[PDB]
């Protein structure tokens, strides 16, 4: 269950057989337990039997794309946190050039 | 020491003290313990002391290969170039791994797995997203596993390296997106400039029709 879980928590779909020999146990038995978890509710997302992959709720569009627009002016501030952070010589030199100039 | 996306803290006056004292073969374990520095795997502001200076060309020439390689090359260069650098541990030499592949999906909006277990050398599903969840795990990747397009899905990536000087291309490129959004949000502003502006002569005009209506 935790190691279904842990695979829920870090995807966005994978297969019967994808899931099966990912967690060592047999693609018609990864949809078994993976329909019931989530009929325990803890998994989440929707099942395609006939193509045979356990879609999780995949959450990603444009939209999505736009809170990670504001996220890429955050990243624009994690940019500076590797001119800050990656390297010595690219610390001090980058905060010169990309900060100063 | 200081505190932003990088390696564990200590390296930056952890390594200029070391290559400042340590040197030749304190210089050699200087950079081994250098080596396990992932948000940091180049050193421009850190090779810009002449003890990295002669850390690279010195003894570990072979190094400062390695240390360009972060900054430039690849761990599927490693996989070509497997006697060039520096030896490696199977953890950093995934570490390499992930050079090339946080560069790829950099690259990408999501690298397919293929890509990887190719120009990675990675043979099949288990150890190809061991390395992926770690990577991610790492907190690097945003973003999920994108099996259908059996690729990773990519919503964030923190910086990998200091990454030697693309530091042109770099701000050139930041032009480009920069002026790319712009032209995009004054397209609008003319487009604004166009509506409401044109909200405002065609109130005006059907207010002069409905004015003259009367007499």
């Amino acid at each position: 269950e935790h190691n279904l879980l842990s695979a829920s928590k870090l995807y966005n779909n994978i297969t019967f057989e994808e899931l099966g020999a990912l967690l060592e146990i047999p693609a018609a038995k990864a949809e078994k337990i993976a329909s019931q978890m989530i009929t325990e509710g803890r998994m989440n997302g929707f099942i395609d039997q006939i193509d045979g992959i356990v879609h999780f709720e995949t959450r990603e569009a444009l939209p999505t794309w736009d809170k990670q627009i504001q996220s890429l002016c955050f990243q624009v501030n994690n940019l500076l946190e590797k001119i800050s952070q990656t390297a010595p010589e690219w610390t001090a030199q980058a905060m010169e050039a990309q900060m100063a100039q | 020491m200081a505190g932003e996306q990088k390696p564990s803290s200590n390296l930056l006056e952890q390594f200029i003290l070391l290559a400042k004292g340590t040197s030749g073969s304190a210089l050699t374990a200087l950079i081994s313990q250098v080596l396990e520095a992932p948000g940091v795997y180049v050193f421009g502001e850190l090779l810009e002391l002449a003890n990295v200076q002669e850390l690279a060309e010195g003894a570990n020439a072979a190094y400062l290969q390695l240390l360009n390689l972060f900054a430039y090359g690849t761990y599927p260069d490693y996989i070509a170039n497997k006697e060039s650098l520096p030896e490696l541990s199977t953890a950093q030499q995934n570490k390499l791994k992930h050079l090339t592949i946080v560069s790829l999906a950099s690259r990408m909006k999501c690298i397919p797995y293929s890509v990887l277990l190719k120009d990675l050398e990675m043979r099949n599903l288990r150890e190809l997203e061991d390395l992926i969840i770690e990577a991610v795990y790492t907190d690097i990747i945003q973003g999920k596993l994108d099996q259908r397009n059996q690729l990773l899905e990519v919503d964030f990536c923190i910086g990998r390296d200091i990454r030697k000087k693309d530091l042109s291309a770099i701000a050139r490129t930041l032009q480009e997106w920069c002026v790319g959004c712009e032209v995009v949000l004054s397209g609008i502003e003319e487009q604004v400039s166009r509506a409401n502006q044109h909200k405002e002569q065609q109130l005006g005009l059907k207010q002069q029709i409905e004015s003259e209506v009367a007499n």
